RNA sequence: UGGAGAGUCUGAUCCUGGCUCAGGGUGAACGCUGGCGGCGUGCCUAAGACAUGCAAGUCGUGCGGGCCGCGGGGUUUUACUCCGUGGUCAGCGGCGGACGGGUGAGUAACGCGUGGGUGACCUACCCGGAAGAGGGGGACAACCCGGGGAAACUCGGGCUAAUCCCCCAUGUGGACCCGCCCCUUGGGGUGUGUCCAAAGGGCUUUGCCCGCUUCCGGAUGGGCCCGCGUCCCAUCAGCUAGUUGGUGGGGUAAUGGCCCACCAAGGCGACGACGGGUAGCCGGUCUGAGAGGAUGGCCGGCCACAGGGGCACUGAGACACGGGCCCCACUCCUACGGGAGGCAGCAGUUAGGAAUCUUCCGCAAUGGGCGCAAGCCUGACGGAGCGACGCCGCUUGGAGGAAGAAGCCCUUCGGGGUGUAAACUCCUGAACCCGGGACGAAACCCCCGACGAGGGGACUGACGGUACCGGGGUAAUAGCGCCGGCCAACUCCGUGCCAGCAGCCGCGGUAAUACGGAGGGCGCGAGCGUUACCCGGAUUCACUGGGCGUAAAGGGCGUGUAGGCGGCCUGGGGCGUCCCAUGUGAAAGA
């Protein structure tokens, strides 16, 4: 089976290519508390479908470029940018702990 | 090789008769006849109370010193039986009792434990058929422990079996004196061994 | 070209070997596809040969080629008796 | 010292100026055919396209091409050449395309 | 099926707390000691430098010759010339030098592990299936001729064969553009058009064997892509210009900023970016009650490199350890113009080091390369050698033998100890001598049968006359550590804060069980101690399994961002969680 993932996209900036935002929920390994990861993954949109804000369903492809190695199967939930305020609120946060 | 030098002075160490030197050791000889204490020039002063290890290692070594075995081949078997199913007690005792070397004294082929290592080493003793001259040979239950015909007529054994005439043998032994066989039947349990010797001690002992 | 050979998984001058299906570019002693018996050379035991011929069948089809040696021992289990 | 290896070194460079000469030819006339195609001229970028495909079999038969290689030239240079042949099309010969 | 503690801070106590010890482990080294054998193992440092030898070749059943020789021919003789054959050498051509073997440098990375994708692909030889091989043409070596150079070698001219190269045909079929159909990323089919096939050799020469060509499939091997896991430092906090994406092209077996042009301004980071340090990774191994910690030698799998760096050629496959080109350092030859090299292949030398082996035998076995075969090659491998380096088995005697010799040791001077230990009586018979003497080996091949099944027959050893069996047969190496407590074993004399012991606490400054010797004793025993290193005890980084009033430890206080955490009732979902089936979890190990 090719890979599937459902994440968020984050950035429109590209073109024909979006960010996902995809968690994931495991226990640590030793301290056996429930920790959740996530990873940024670059997808193919061939036709600039999907805007920020939507959730998605990724799937392993053929590379389509450096990065890129998962197109956009479909749209699953439309337009909930909190998950987007999420990231961009902790991406804000590194201009500061720096001098 | 084993231990070689004076016997009757380990009868006096462990405090209990070693019968390693098969007979003298019935007659008013053994040294553990009018001198039970230990050897050495403090042999006969008053000895301290031993420490809890102390008697874990006394034990040992008059459990070890009784079968004639280095400690290498002596912990190797307890490491053994600690990982075999059932009591790591009595299993020991029974693979102590099924070494080759062992069986010939048991079978009264021979008068002592180092008299009968060297009845082994020298191949006259044969197990189904075969010569085997190993004391280390480990004796299943069934095997026919026999002297080679060759020995047959060696007048060490024809005097060892004259005394055995009449004589009872282990109820997990028995033995066929005319044509000098012998059998081992089965492991013989705690309570077919009389040995002197607690092994929850032994068993104690290498915990640490 | 994959083919049926022998492995010593013996001892000094105690050899036993393993006939196996296995690239011939691998070690004689290396990895390999499928095990299809043994073999004792010094027939020490009663069964010192086995093969599971079907299975060896199988790899005759799909192009194995079998050393001198298998080939002698896979006759001695009939792998081509045809009758 | 003096492996006769080297034997194999004295076959490569033959070997070498071999697959280089079949290259060559390729190269330029493939160029030449598609110099007409943007020329215009029908029938002669045609009566070329057929000798350099000729030529692009031929080198696959030995070790140059062998693989999905020639294909590959085979699949540009007609394309290029149909593409090209669309300015006053007309394709003259016709010979070497499909209908 | 499994879990032990102890010494030390006080005058004494409890607690906290570090240190230390008993246990196990090692590719070990060192000291003393050292008998036999089996199986393992053996440069951990300089990925430092290497003498010499060997380590990859083979095919005359692809082709034409040179040299040395023999025989038979055309001739009256000669000259010249034809044919067969033996040796030998390379050359042209095919297959293999990408496997096998070595190393741990570099790599923190899709390198490895693990589970998947490839509608984005390749695969020589082998197997299955379909089909075909018609005709013509050409060159380069060898060889012959000339020249240059000290050499390595190199330049020019001429003749020639082929399973070398080329053209045309035949189109089973395949390739490509375009259309159509079905699938759904480049998968399969179809149509028109265009393009593409080939080689012979051998005989028991009318038929068969070794080969050749196109296509489809299998098998095996592999490329690329993805989820996840993968050491320390935040006294590294910001990184990034092909860098992130797009369109088009180049390149590849094949996706891709892999490269190129142009466009857009993006991409990554506190969930550790970037930098620095360190390091091949795993299966496993050691330890541990376990969780865990440590490690990755040997063997097996993957990877990376071949003096350092870069690069391509040839090929199914390499950017190639024993192939090529170039730069650099080093060593050798040098006629000073220029060349030859590359043990991290097996031994072996040197250097460094505490430390790591023979310049051994062999093609008999197994495996690999080439060949129809016979056979050839194989420092892969199988064996031997050395080293207590580890493991295991084995010997240095067995039995009788004094209320108990000598000597040494202590003594209450009565005696006690070494001690059945020795002497000595009897029996056995490690070594060693003599004879027999292997398994590992049956195919390849030959013969019958159709070169099949099957049957039949024959040659074939390193180890090695070793292993083993039978006979003969001698009493025939013991060592090392410790004895104040933990910790098992005590007295005497010697020395007087000296000489020295010491893992920790401590001993010795005139009676020292702690120093040094003796007697005696305890522990192991062909070993015994030691040092280093790993885990253990250590619940002393506390997930299991700790703490912060005064013992080490609450931030000076607040606000609040991220994150962590979430009252009661119902319902959908089923991500975490739980259950079943299945695939996987190589082999070895355990
Ligand atoms: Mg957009
Ligand atoms: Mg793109
Ligand atoms: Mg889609
Ligand atoms: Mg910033
Ligand atoms: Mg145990
Ligand atoms: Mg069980
Ligand atoms: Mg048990
Ligand atoms: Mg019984
Ligand atoms: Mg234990
Ligand atoms: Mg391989
Ligand atoms: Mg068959
Ligand atoms: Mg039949
Ligand atoms: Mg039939
Ligand atoms: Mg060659
Ligand atoms: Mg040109
Ligand atoms: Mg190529
Ligand atoms: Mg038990
Ligand atoms: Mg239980
Ligand atoms: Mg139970
Ligand atoms: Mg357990
Ligand atoms: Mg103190
Ligand atoms: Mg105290
Ligand atoms: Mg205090
Ligand atoms: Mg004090
Ligand atoms: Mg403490
Ligand atoms: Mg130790
Ligand atoms: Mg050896
Ligand atoms: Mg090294
Ligand atoms: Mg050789
Ligand atoms: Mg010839
Ligand atoms: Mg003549
Ligand atoms: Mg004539
Ligand atoms: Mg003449
Ligand atoms: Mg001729
Ligand atoms: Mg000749
Ligand atoms: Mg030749
Ligand atoms: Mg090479
Ligand atoms: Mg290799
Ligand atoms: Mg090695
Ligand atoms: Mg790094
Ligand atoms: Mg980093
Ligand atoms: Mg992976
Ligand atoms: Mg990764
Ligand atoms: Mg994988
Ligand atoms: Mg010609
Ligand atoms: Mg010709
Ligand atoms: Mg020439
Ligand atoms: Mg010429
Ligand atoms: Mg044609
Ligand atoms: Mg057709
Ligand atoms: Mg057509
Ligand atoms: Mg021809
Ligand atoms: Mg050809
Ligand atoms: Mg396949
Ligand atoms: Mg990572
Ligand atoms: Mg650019
Ligand atoms: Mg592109
Ligand atoms: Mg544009
Ligand atoms: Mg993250
Ligand atoms: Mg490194
Ligand atoms: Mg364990
Ligand atoms: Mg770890
Ligand atoms: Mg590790
Ligand atoms: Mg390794
Ligand atoms: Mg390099
Ligand atoms: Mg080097
Ligand atoms: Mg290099
Ligand atoms: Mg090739
Ligand atoms: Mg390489
Ligand atoms: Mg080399
Ligand atoms: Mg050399
Ligand atoms: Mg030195
Ligand atoms: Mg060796
Ligand atoms: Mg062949
Ligand atoms: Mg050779
Ligand atoms: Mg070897
Ligand atoms: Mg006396
Ligand atoms: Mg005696
Ligand atoms: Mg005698
Ligand atoms: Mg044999
Ligand atoms: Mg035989
Ligand atoms: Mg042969
Ligand atoms: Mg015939
Ligand atoms: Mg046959
Ligand atoms: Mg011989
Ligand atoms: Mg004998
Ligand atoms: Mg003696
Ligand atoms: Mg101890
Ligand atoms: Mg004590
Ligand atoms: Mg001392
Ligand atoms: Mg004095
Ligand atoms: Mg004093
Ligand atoms: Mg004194
Ligand atoms: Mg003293
Ligand atoms: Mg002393
Ligand atoms: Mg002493
Ligand atoms: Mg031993
Ligand atoms: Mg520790
Ligand atoms: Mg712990
Ligand atoms: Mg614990
Ligand atoms: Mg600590
Ligand atoms: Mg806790
Ligand atoms: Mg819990
Ligand atoms: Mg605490
Ligand atoms: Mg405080
Ligand atoms: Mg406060
Ligand atoms: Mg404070
Ligand atoms: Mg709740
Ligand atoms: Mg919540
Ligand atoms: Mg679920
Ligand atoms: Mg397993
Ligand atoms: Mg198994
Ligand atoms: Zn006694």
């Amino acid at each position: 089976p090719k890979k599937v993932l459902t994440g968020v996209v984050v950035s429109d900036k590209m073109q024909k290519t979006v960010t996902v935002l995809v968690e994931r929920q495991f226990p640590h390994p030793l301290y056996g508390k429930v920790i959740k990861r996530s990873k940024k993954y670059l997808a193919h949109d061939p036709e600039e479908k999907y805007k920020l804000g939507d959730v998605v369903e990724i799937i392993e492809s053929r590379p389509i470029s450096k990065r890129k190695r998962f197109r956009v199967l479909r749209l699953v939930e439309s337009g909930r940018m909190d998950l987007v305020e999420k990231y961009l609120i902790r991406r804000q946060n590194y201009e500061s702990l720096s001098k | 090789g084993r231990y070689i030098g004076p016997v009757c002075r380990l009868c006096r160490r462990e405090g209990v008769k070693l019968y390693l030197k098969g007979e003298r050791c019935y007659s008013p000889k053994c040294a553990m006849e009018r001198r039970p204490y230990p050897p050495g020039q403090h042999g006969q002063k008053r000895a301290r109370r031993p420490s809890d290890y102390a008697v874990r290692l006394r034990e040992k070594q008059k459990l070890r010193r009784i079968y004639g075995i280095s400690e290498r081949q002596f912990r190797n078997l307890f490491e053994e039986a600690s990982k075999k199913k059932g009591v790591t007690g009595s299993v020991f005792l029974g693979l102590l009792e099924s070494r080759l070397d062992n069986v010939v004294y048991r079978l009264g082929f021979a008068v002592s434990r180092r008299q009968a290592r060297q009845l082994v080493r020298h191949g006259h003793i044969t197990v189904n058929g075969r010569r085997v001259d190993l004391p280390s040979y480990r004796v299943r239950p069934g095997d026919e422990i026999a002297v080679a015909e060759k020995s047959r007529n060696l007048e060490l054994i024809r005097q060892n079996l004259e005394a055995m005439k009449g004589r009872k043998v282990g109820p997990w032994l028995s033995l066929d004196v005319e044509g000098m066989k012998g059998k081992f039947l089965r492991l013989p349990d705690r309570e077919d061994l009389a040995l002197p010797v607690n092994e929850q001690l032994v068993i104690e002992f290498y915990s640490r | 070209m994959v083919k049926i050979r022998l492995a010593r998984f013996g001892s000094k001058h105690n050899p036993h070997y393993r006939i196996v299906v296995t690239d011939a570019r691998r070690k004689r002693d290396g990895k390999y596809i499928e095990k299809i018996g043994y073999y004792d050379p010094r027939k020490t035991t009663p069964d010192w040969l086995k093969v599971d011929v079907e299975r060896a069948r199988y790899w005759l089809s799909v192009g194995a080629q079998p050393t001198d040696t298998a080939r002698r021992l896979l006759r001695q289990a009939g792998v081509f008796r045809q009758e | 010292r003096n492996l006769s290896a080297l034997k194999r070194h004295r076959q490569s460079l033959k070997r070498r100026l071999r697959n280089k000469a079949k290259k060559s030819a390729i190269k330029t006339l493939s160029k030449k055919a598609i110099q007409l195609a943007q020329e215009g001229k029908a029938e002669e970028a045609l009566k070329i396209m057929r000798k350099a495909e000729s030529l692009i079999d031929k080198a696959a038969k030995g070790s140059t091409l062998h693989k999905n290689a020639a294909a590959r030239r085979k699949s540009r240079l007609m394309r290029k050449v149909r593409q090209l042949l669309e300015a006053a099309g007309a394709p003259l010969i016709g010979g070497g395309l499909s209908a």
